[PDB]
């Protein structure tokens, strides 16, 4: 269960990972 | 200089009820179109077109038809510090802020373009903003393959 | 049967943030009558094939 | 403008059974000619040559005999935005999209090189779609030892 | 080279009790004003302002207001060995060192920006130490988007 | 309490010396008229969110 | 000798997807009259040994 | 057997990966 | 008590770390 | 001896290792 | 006190070879009328602080 | 006593380090 | 003995595959009028110190 | 154009045994000589020197006296498409290729430089290959300090 | 090309006891002269001055005062193959090797800066070897920041 809640519970902090990053970058340009 | 007159082979009118608010242009191979103003555009084949696009930049980007690729003007990306031309005057371009004597823009002139000397479009007029004896331009312009909008302090939409 | 309805709303929005992160790294390149940059083009999955 | 005289030297006809479908030039060093037309060049020496080759570009591309060299044209790869000529008339190259006036060109004129003022070859005519008054060419250009084949939304091959 | 009378229109007394001791120059969209000269600049609209900034550099920039973006002056940032002007004569540009004819500057004018020869204005006169016959300004110049202070030795500030 | 108290003057130290870096590795860019080089807008949190 | 014909039918397969990766890779540089790009001539085994 | 069939085995998926990386480059430009 | 002062006593030095190398470059431009 | 024979063993296979890279740049060149 | 001697001649022997090596990587840069190239500022610790 | 020579016993070897490496570069320019 | 004599013909095959890749690799830099690259002055013992 | 006569300074004949087959040449600050031309050059001074040097290349490059460094010619490294010239006549360049009328060069004619326009050593011809009406040259350029020999298909060594 | 007059403004003799041997010129804003050439410069608030330099380069370069900075020459950096000149005649640019008539120098005429058309200083004379009809020199320029001096073979000092 830690194993089912581990990999998409470190799936989901890796896609906000991007649009953190991509909303830190185009809206600077 | 001449050569204002081909910007009637290239833009349309747009009406919401029975007014025309503004403008949408035919740049290049691509119906641009200012997101803000409303309506459909007066022509039937250019009507039934699925191109709602973003809003960051207020544009709302099109394809245009293959029967109609031929009646387009003729786009660029560069621009020196010179002086350019457009439907209502003359203007110039100074640090990266296109300028245009005060009154010469109204309410509902939103689309027009802006011709360089051959009659090359650089840009999209779609606001404004009085700085006194001379006014700003809010503008879409487009340095290489991305369009950047820019926009003075205090701006209103015409 | 909640565990197996709290894998689907939290697959989707996953999946969710990569369709609007794709969107708005490359909304300009549609917009202008230019190229894709095709580096892009091996990262992000881009709908020019070649084309527009 | 009146060096569009070398052309035959630098040309061939290619028939199927004894009517002409295209051409098959002879840039550089190389022998190119349109995968799609079909046939036996009319040359024997230029006949009994092992030259297929690639086909997402649509060439046939070969190596011209020794004692052929100095019977070629001479190729470039830079191009701007000007006034370019072929055997049909004369065309311009605007935003990376040859034009020529609709109608002068028929379904069998493929393989006609395009020079630009000093008989220098540019790119190789093997297309064309109608948007209307004018109409835009499918051609094989390259940008710098690469060719890059272009084509406009539904052409066909002429 | 009659283009140095709209400095007026882009400069201000400042004075500290009623005396002038300097002047807050208009360049661009910023005011820029020398951070050792002291007092009240003689605009209501342009002292309410918080404008304090750095002082390794010795300027205090501003942001102009709204309604006065059309009496500013027009930047740039490349120059070229030639001969460049301001109000009090005409200077020369030898090795990164702007020099002026002995005695031309005075204790308290400081402010004075340069000219080129399109009214473009490039830098700020703050300083000046005596060579002998000729005399060398330290002064505020920018390469481009870094402002970079220039100072000869034994300079005292105007 | 006092290291109740040493941590306050320990932790603000810190972020003294943060607000100071920040402000002298882009003090020019705000004097000119000029843009930000976006780079230093991912790495330093910049008050040109793209304004001035 | 199954597994002493599955591997040649495996073996050549995974030789058959290097030929025409070498082919793909480097086929407009054939049709062109241009040059080979000497790092592709370090990597890929071309055929202009300098030649064409 | 696994040594065996492990070595182009994994040539194989090696070859493959090659071909999807090339067709992604030289179909786009 | 040691892991309290070693985190932050740790940030302080990395603090420092960072106005000791820019200083050392924007003063030289 | 087979530290012996190891070294200037593994000292030959490297010098090959330079000759055959080099003769394959400066042939193409 | 020969170990308490031969440590001062052994510290200054790697102290003299950095300020040599000091000298001779910019000894052209004082020469000419001209900058100092900022990276090799951060490095090595030379004399034109920003002058001369 | 080899830790005190050994450490600026090794200080010694990479300040020639640096000497051989410079004057091996700001020869020849 | 022979196991002392396979040392030198053996030492010295490694010594000549050296002189031979420092000869390939330079000589066009000594047939024209011109200069040594001086990254390939550090790792190749170039004979022009600085001369021809 | 008249400056061809410069040639005779900077030119020596070899012979084997009385007969002359080529030149060595005296570009710059080296002596330049085709590797296959064989013999003893007509120079005491110039006799008695060890410079035997490459073959992939076909050159073999020396250092010329210290008294004889002023009866060189000058060399240069760009070449623009245009109009060059040798001593049989006149040449031009075309894709990295010299092409000659044909006959003009007889087995036996090595060593001879090409000018440019100001007496400047381009290249040296040594080498032919009959394409027919034309023929180009087997070469030794040199782009920037890398010499590079140029040979088409099918030479001969003068 | 009347501007080799202005040299003794930015020129000293230097005498080791009552003769001249060399020349400290005075180049941008720091003293410049021959390491080789001794004695002590006819100037005393040039005289009191500590700047012994390096010997590879063979300079010996100073910090020139601040009631001098008028008094020197105009440096830079670019030269194109053209005609340069000095105070013993004309000299050219072939090839990084400036070359002289023979016989203009003599040994004591060290020093001697080399202008190029606007009076700008380019290099220092302090050399010389003798090829025969020409000779030419031993100087030592600077590219950009960077003095690197040039010497032929068998040269020696004037």
């Amino acid at each position: 269960v830690q194993r089912v809640a581990g990999g998409l519970g470190g799936l989901t902090l890796a896609a906000v990972a991007v649009l953190i990053l991509v909303t830190c970058v185009t809206m600077r340009r | 200089r001449m050569c204002m007159k081909i910007e009637n082979d290239c833009i349309f009118e747009v009406k919401l009820d029975g007014k025309v608010t503004g403008y949408a242009c035919l740049v290049g191979d691509k119906v641009m179109k200012p997101a803000h103003v409303k309506g459909v555009i007066d022509n039937p084949d250019l009507a039934k077109l699925t191109y709602k696009k973003s809003s960051k930049y207020d544009l709302e980007c099109a394809q245009i038809p293959v029967h109609m690729k031929s009646d387009a003007s003729k786009y660029t990306h560069e621009k020196p510090e010179g002086h350019y031309n457009w439907h209502h005057g003359a203007v110039q371009y100074s640090g990266g802020r296109f300028t245009i004597p005060t009154g010469a823009g109204k309410p509902g002139d939103s689309g027009r373009p802006i011709f360089d000397n051959k009659g090359r479009v650089v840009a999209i007029v779609l606001g404004g903003a009085n700085e006194g004896a001379r006014t700003a331009l809010s503008v879409v312009t487009w340095t290489k393959d991305m369009v950047t909008r820019y926009t003075p302090e205090g701006t209103e939409e015409w | 049967s909640a565990a197996g309805l709290a894998v689907v709303l939290s697959l989707l929005a996953s999946c969710y943030m990569f369709a609007t992160a794709r969107r708005k790294c490359l909304t300009p390149y549609a917009l202008t009558p230019g190229a894709v940059v095709p580096v892009t083009l091996g990262v992000l999955c881009c709908a020019p094939r070649a084309h527009a």
